[PDB]
This record gives C-alpha cells, structure tokens and sequence, in this order.
C-alpha cells in the first residue's frame, strides 16, 4: 500500500461501513473465493502516484474467472486472452494515433505509469460469480476517494462512459476539469454513440487546456 | 427567414405603436388621435390583403393560415396580448360614458373582429 | 310542480382539507386493489403534467374514482 | 347504501354499511331488501332494525352478481335462485345455476322467474322457455309490465339494445347504439329512455359518460 | 438584485448558455407570458442574504395561475389559498412542534429569514401551462450555484424529497453536511415515507452538529 496516497486518506476509516468491508469480505475469503486478493487490490495506489492523476476511468465489474484480472479497471492478466471492450478500445485507437502500435497482450501495465486512474468501483467479486455481493462498502469507500479528488489533486477527466460510471461522477465542475460521456466500449451497447468519437484525443488535447504532465497512449 | 418588406416597416410602425400604450400606466394622455392607427393600420393592411383573390371562408386568422402577406404577420402580435390589452376590454366598457372614452372602444373591437 | 328538495346534506366545506380527508383514502384502497405500480406512473404522469396546482389532486380522485368504480363493475372481484 | 329524503329536507333516513345493491318492497312499499354476497337482509323504513334476514347454507348458488327483489305481491324473494316464503322463513325451491354471473328477476305477471336465460314457473318450477338473446343482460320492464328491455353486460358493455315482449318472449328490436351502454332506465309513463353512454373508445383512463335521451316510438 | 451574493457570482455569465437564458425568456416575454416577472426573481436573492444560508430545499415548477407564486420554491402570494403540500408539510409540523401555530396564509415571508434556500430549479414558467419550455437555461445556472455553495457558504443541508431534486444535489460530502431525503410532500406520492418521518427537526438539530445560527420554526 501506498502511504503517501493516505497523506489525508485517514478520513476513509472512521465510518460505519468500513469494518463492515474490509471484515466481511475477508470472511468471504474465509469461506468462499472472492477473486482479487488482497496483494492485487493495491496496485493502483502502488503502481502510479497521486501527484500526476490525470484520466478519471471507472470500472463496473471485476473478471470473476480464475487467474484473469489483477485489479486495475478494465484490465486483466498478460497471458489472459485480451478482452473484448479493451480490444473495442483498441479500434478508435488506430483511426486517431497514426502512428498505431499493437499491445499483444491484456496486462494494462504500460498506460497505469501515464495518469490513468483505473479504478474499479467494486474492487473484489468472487469467483465464477458476477454480482452476487450486496453493497458491502466497496461503493461508498471509492465515492469518498473519487470526489475527494475534486479537492486536493487536479487536471482530472471524465470519460464516464454507461449509465453506471453516469451516477457516481456526474456533478463535478466543468469550469475545473472535463467531463464528456458516451456509449459504452462493449459492442453489446446497441444505441451506439461510442463507435466513432475521437474522444481519445483529449487526453491528449484537453491537457492542453491544462499544461500539466503529458501522454503518450502508445506504451504498450 | 427573414421575410422583410420593400416598403416601410408595418411592423415597425406597430411596434411604435406598442411603445406608447404599454407605456401608458396611467401617464394621463387620451389615446383617441393614435388609436386611429389602430383602426388605419389594419385596413391599410386590409387594403392590400385583396391582392391574392382570398377565399372568403377563413374564419380563422392569416397568422395560422397565410404568412406570406403582411396579415399574418401583424394579427398575432396584437392578438396575444399577455392578459394586458385584454384589460382594455375591461377598462373601456366598465368605465365608458362619454364619446371619446368610447372612441378608443367602439373602434377598436372591430379591430380585433376576427380575433373577437 | 316538482319543488326539488333543500341540501341540506353532507356539506364538504373545507374542501382543501376534506380531500386531503379522503385523498389518502383514494389511495387507502387502490393499493387494496391494484399493484403500486400504475399508482405511483399515473401519479407521476399527472403531476408532470398538472403538478401542485390542484388540478391534478382533484384529477386523479377523478381518474382513481373512475377506475375503482369500472374495476368493480367489469367484473373481477378485487381488480 | 343510504335512504336519503327527498320530500323537501335532504338527509340520510336511514344507513346501510353492508350491502351492495338496495331495493324497495314493491307493491306496499313500508319494505327495503338489501344484499350483501349471499346474505340478503330484509328492513324496515319505520325503525330501520333487521325484519328478517334469510339465507340457507345448504342451498345457495353463490351467484356472482345477487340481487335479491321481491315478486309484485310481495311474497317471495330471489336470493342466490332460490325462492323464500316470507311468511314463515322457509326455503321453497332451488334453481338450477347456469350462467356464474346472474341471481334472476321475477317478471311483472307474477307466474314467472326470469334467471339469466332459463325461464321458470312459480308453482310448477318447470322450464318453459329458454331466450338465448338474453345471454347476460341486465332486464328493465315497462311500468304497465308489457315489454322488456335488454343491455349487454359483457371489454365492451352493450353495443346495441334489446327490445323484447314480456308475453312471448320475442324479439323485437336491436337499435346500434354505437357506443358502450352502461346504464338503461326507462319512464313510467313510456316517453323517454336514460342511457348512459361512454364515449371515446374502450378506455379505463379517459371515460367521457353522458346521458342520452331518447324518444319511445320515432323515427 | 443583491450585490454580495455576487461577490464570486461573475462566474455565472461568461458561458454559451447564459445568453441564451436572459435573450429568449425576455423575447418569450416579448411573445407569451411566462409567468413570475423579472422583480419576483430575484426575491432569494434579496431578501435573506448569502452569508446565513443554511437549508437548501429545491422546487420543480412555478405555478402557471396569474396572480399566484412570488418567486420562492413552494410558495404562492398570500391572498392566494395555500397551496396542498404545503398544507401537507404543516402536518408534520405539529407532531414535532408543540407550540404549533398556525399560517393561515401561503406567502413563505416567515421562514425566508430563518436560513433557508428556498430555491426554484427552473424560476420560469408560462401562464397557464407548466411544463412548456425547454432547458433554456434555468438549470444549469442553479447548478452552478447550487454546488459552488459547496465550496464558500457551509451549513446547509439536504431534505432532497422527489426524484428532481436527488438528482441535481446529492454527491455533496456527508463529513461537512448531511443529507437525509424521503418522499414527495405531495399527497400524490403513492410509495409512502414522507407520512411521518419528523425529518422538520433536523433543521433544529442537525444544526447541533454545526453550532451556527438557530432556527425557529413558528415565525408565521
């Protein structure tokens, strides 16, 4: 874990849910699978720093098949065969980067160093399951993370893309930072919207409404 | 868009019109040489709304009908009156006696005939 | 030479106070009756559409009253 | 169900919070019947108390839609097809149920029982005459009990009228009244029809029912 | 207009669309009546002052009746007979307030000096109609203000009730504030919870968490 991360993220424990989360769903791992463990729950506050926090990209649901995900949103394991949305990703990638590489892989090891905040909302499922936890404290723990955010760091964006990302980060500032949304990234998202955007430019180019530490979206 | 006339302004000579009234709350004047207007404007207006050959059988009015004439143009102006005019309809029948205090009435509800 | 009769019935004088008197009762036995479903739709379709201004509170006593009275008279015992 | 007044002081005389369908004694009127499901209460106008309430569990239909009356020398009552001598409070004779929906009503001659289609006697109890057309109608007699009206119950109610001869049983006229028919009362001096009409279409959401009415005998 | 609660306000203009607000409703005023005139819109803005503001209650829809509302979210002029949920919410106030007296009126010149925002989401509407226009610029311009509130006043609080307000107002922190919502005060609000939840003592008590300045309910 990352101690510079709770420089004043001490404000995280003292709540009435927080021992209902990090008990319970080790009782779960007490009993059952829950997928991620806990060495792979803390890569986002181990990896990257919050003192270059740039993208703002959520994420719904864990991978809950065995040795798939590793805790980053969106994200799973390197010999993994990569997964469809990060592969529909990869489509309006080459018509806006002219100078398109190919990651080969499913490991998100090479964008987490760039200031891409891939966090997901529920950090742990169980395994062979989808959604079959309840709000154990995963939720609210990551909304006092998200718009604690709109505080201390800044130059953040808002790629809130599917109506779930919509309701946790919709009304932070537009005079501050960014917030642009479509369609979701599967193809299992019949009214469309996110087949042909361009919005992967600004990341690039609303930093330039900013000035702060650039990105190059081909380290991979 | 922008259907202007090659003539003077009709419009323009109602929304003159429109600046004397709504300011008059009272300023202690007698409307009766400018309604005249009111009744001069429109059959000017009247006058010139022959040109197509009308059909006879329109009850309603040219601003649902026909905006390609300075008709239309004009009769849902004075017609949606924000509950203001209509005081006149009120002020200018409960308190007239006299042939002027009429003059600005009598006229005026043949004015808006097809309104009425 | 009928001389109809003087009203001298039940008067609904506080009628601001005498539907919200019956109003919860309108609403006291739809549930009863019906699903919360369209209870809760059509509430909020009128209240989209009439709002606070009590042409809707006395509407869906109209619509409710409309209802409840057909529903009994179709012919299913409950709905 | 309330006993208003209507002399010329409009109050409830008299109140009910029991049964679904009221009615008078017919021919000496001191007498109103009510109903509630299958029990069926006789009251007083005077006092108002309970006169008799006559049900008998071993015997009863379990009609739908029960109305108990009275035949017009105010003797016996149709309560779930069952006759009732009011004399003594005994049951005479069960009917056979056919239709789920209607308890019958005795027509004006007093020989007859009108379930919903079986036409029945009174001292016989044999089947004379069975009227399909009368397949679920609510049934209006004229005042001098000559002739019998009909309007659908059955979704749609009443798409036309019924007119029928109260001796023969024949039909005499289907007028299309185009719109849904909710509700039929005729004059007793044999004038005018109420009709209670819906309009728009079938709609439970938006129901526009007005009164209609019409003129015995015109073209 | 008050002057003070434009100390920081200027940054309500400079957007695409202010404009497009203050021209179109003047031009619809120009046409039409909308109904409150431009001397009953700044009534909030007048008569308490920004530096006390501490109840936020939110309003859908003016009242489209001539000679009916004053500006104010849930009120109506005096002479007018008192409008229904706001004869609804007096029956909570004499279950928890003993000393109950009585309106008799439905002008809210009582309760605006106390230290609530009694804020209309969208401050104009037609005569005679209700919902008629369009987004022309009423919301956002309470967006921004109703979460720059967030920033530079503090004590308030959230009695979101209804669906139109909870989505406007509630990502606002609960370690500053606190936000407690229920049913509509409406009696058309079939799914129940508002009939008696003695939420109306959490104006007066919820201010024990703050210390600011009191409230009294009774001054009507």
């Amino acid at each position: 874990f990352g101690e510079s991360w709770k420089k004043h993220l001490s404000g995280e424990f003292g709540k009435p849910y927080f021992i209902k989360l990090m008990g319970f769903v080790a009782e779960e791992r007490k009993h059952y699978t829950v997928y991620p463990p806990p060495h792979q729950v803390f890569t986002w506050t181990q990896m990257c720093d919050i003192k270059d926090v740039k993208v703002v990209i959520l994420g719904q649901d864990p991978y809950h098949g065995p040795n798939q995900a590793h805790g980053l949103c969106f994200s799973v394991q390197r010999p993994v065969p990569p997964p469809p949305s990060l592969e529909n990703i990869y489509k309006e990638l080459s018509t806006d980067i002219e100078d398109f590489v190919h990651p080969g892989h499913g490991d998100l090891s090479g964008w987490a160093k760039q200031g891409v905040l891939l966090l997901n909302a529920v950090l742990t499922v169980r395994a062979h399951q989808a959604n079959s936890h309840k709000e154990r404290g995963w939720e609210q723990f990551t909304d006092a993370v998200v718009s604690w955010l709109n505080q201390n760091s800044n130059g953040l964006v808002f790629l809130l893309w599917g109506s779930y990302a919509q309701k946790k980060g919709s009304a932070i500032d537009r005079k501050r930072h960014h917030v642009l949304q479509t369609a979701h990234p599967s193809p299992l998202s019949v009214y469309r919207g996110f087949f042909g955007c361009r919005h992967f430019s600004k990341t690039n180019e609303l930093l330039q409404k900013s000035g702060k530490k650039p990105i190059d979206w081909k380290e991979l | 868009m922008t259907t202007v006339v090659v003539h003077v302004d009709s419009k323009a000579e109602l929304t003159t019109l429109l600046e004397q009234w709504e300011k008059e709350h009272g300023s202690g004047q007698d409307m009766v040489p400018i309604l005249t207007r009111m009744s001069q404007l429109i059959e000017k207006e009247t006058e010139e709304y022959r040109k197509g050959d009308p059909d006879p059988f329109d009850d309603r009015h040219p601003g649902r009908a026909d905006p390609e004439c300075m008709l239309g143009h004009l009769l849902r102006i004075l017609f949606k009156n924000d509950d203001f005019m209509n005081a006149l309809v009120n002020a200018y029948v409960m308190t007239s006696r006299e042939p002027p205090l009429n003059t600005a009435a009598c006229r005026l509800l043949l004015d808006i005939m097809p309104g009425l | 030479m009928e001389q109809a009769p003087e009203d001298q019935g039940p008067q609904r004088e506080p009628y601001n106070e005498w539907t919200l008197e019956l109003l919860e009762e309108l609403k006291s036995e739809a549930v009863r009756h019906f699903p919360r479903i369209w209870l809760h739709n059509l509430g909020q379709h009128i209240y989209e559409t009439y709002g606070d201004t009590w042409a809707g509170v006395e509407a869906i006593i109209r619509i409710l009253q409309q209802l409840l009275f057909i529903h009994f008279r179709i012919g299913c015992r409950h709905s | 169900s309330a006993l208003w007044g209507m002399k010329s002081v409009f109050d409830m005389k008299h109140s009910f919070t029991e049964d679904h369908y009221v009615e008078f004694s017919k021919h000496s009127q001191d007498r109103v019947i009510g109903t509630k499901g299958d029990i069926a209460h006789i009251y007083d106008i005077q006092t108002g108390n309970k006169l008799l309430t006559l049900f008998n569990p071993d015997l009863a239909n379990n009609y739908k839609r029960n109305c108990a009356t009275f035949n017009p020398t105010d003797d016996l009552v149709l309560n779930d097809g069952v006759l009732w001598d009011v004399r003594s409070a005994q049951a005479i004779h069960k009917f056979d149920k056919f239709n789920m929906n209607i308890s019958g009503v005795f027509h004006p001659n007093g020989l007859e029982v009108i379930i919903n289609t079986e036409i029945w006697d009174l001292r016989t109890f044999h089947l004379l005459h069975t009227v399909p057309a009368l397949d679920q109608c609510r049934v209006v007699f004229n005042h001098t009990g000559t002739v019998m009206y009909g309007a659908m119950l059955q979704s749609p109610f009443g798409s036309s009228f019924r007119t029928f001869n109260a001796t023969d049983y024949k039909p005499i006229a289907t007028i299309d009244v185009k719109r849904n028919i909710f509700d039929l009362c005729t004059d007793t001096k044999d004038c005018y029809l109420a009709v209670i009409e819906n309009q728009g279409s079938m709609d439970a959401l938006n129901m526009d029912t007005v009164c209609r009415l019409y003129e015995v005998g015109r073209q």
